[PDB]
């Protein structure tokens, strides 16, 4: 989450310049249901899914 | 741990696995009552399951601990994950033997190019999931801050190491988290994060537990 150029990032995007995207960076836990996904479609980094996707 | 092979009969007897309904992170036992690892494997009451060898049968060696106190970093930040280290105080005090063993802590920190095992029961696959029942283990140098720091950049404190194989394919992965990082017989890192597994330019980063062994002796005297 942060403003980003003509954008602004929310929840698990990272700002790039004038754009933001969705990291691959994870912290290495099992999450059972995997990492939890903002509306975005972006994983946060450190963050389990409640239910199955 | 993504390419690496099994451990095998018992050589990592200072390995233990945090349950919590079922595996979700490692750590390393440093003594019959205490166990390190990870700060963001923190979880409301974990099970410690130490001398384990299948994390699904009986292997001969089977010792669930439930965790008293389990005390997280002072100054963790959950964002960048600047010291990622917790210490967990088992119920009841671990069978200390030649099956489940203390592995010790650093007097001083690794130089880079130091050889360290990696061990966990965490992914084996690069892509896709595929977690292994048996121990796996995986020999890797420490990097140096510089590449660390350019593959990550700025994003490696200085309480963070990489270690690994810039080129790839062997590297800890996502169930490997607070698993411990041994060179010499010392506990040196704690498998913390990185980019996905094994990646070329994205080695593993950890916790440089050498700076933490202070707070580690004072938690433990005082708790």
């Amino acid at each position: 989450t942060t403003p980003c150029g003509p954008v602004t990032c929310s929840g698990a995007q990272m700002c790039e310049v004038d754009k933001c995207v969705c990291s691959d960076l994870h912290c290495k836990v099992k999450c059972e249901h995997g990492f939890k996904k903002d509306d975005n479609g972006c994983e946060y980094a450190c963050i389990c899914a409640d239910a199955p996707q | 741990i993504v390419g690496g092979y099994t451990c095998g009969a018992n050589t990592v007897p200072y390995q233990v696995s945090l349950n919590s309904g079922y595996h979700f992170c490692g750590g390393s036992l440093i003594n019959s009552q205490w166990v390190v690892s990870a700060a963001h494997c923190y979880k409301s009451g974990i099970q410690v399951r130490l001398g384990e060898d299948n994390i699904n049968v009986v292997e001969g060696n089977e010792q669930f601990i439930s965790a008293s106190k389990s005390i997280v970093h002072p100054s963790y930040n959950s964002n960048t994950l600047n010291n990622d280290i917790m210490l967990i105080k088992l119920k009841s005090a671990a069978s200390l033997n030649s099956r489940v063993a203390s592995i010790s802590l650093p007097t001083s920190c690794a130089s880079a190019g130091t050889q360290c095992l990696i061990s966990g029961w965490g992914n084996t696959k690069s892509s896709g999931t595929s977690y292994p029942d048996v121990l796996k283990c995986l020999k890797a140098p420490i990097l140096s801050d510089s590449s660390c720091k350019s593959a990550y950049p700025g994003q490696i404190t200085s309480n963070m190491f990489c270690a690994g194989y810039l080129e790839g394919g062997k590297d800890s992965c996502q169930g490997d988290s607070g698993g411990p990082v041994v060179c010499s017989g010392k506990l040196q890192g704690i498998v913390s994060w990185g980019s996905g597994c094994a990646q070329k330019n994205k080695p593993g980063v950890y916790t440089k537990v050498c700076n933490y062994v202070s707070w580690i002796k004072q938690t433990i005297a005082s708790n």
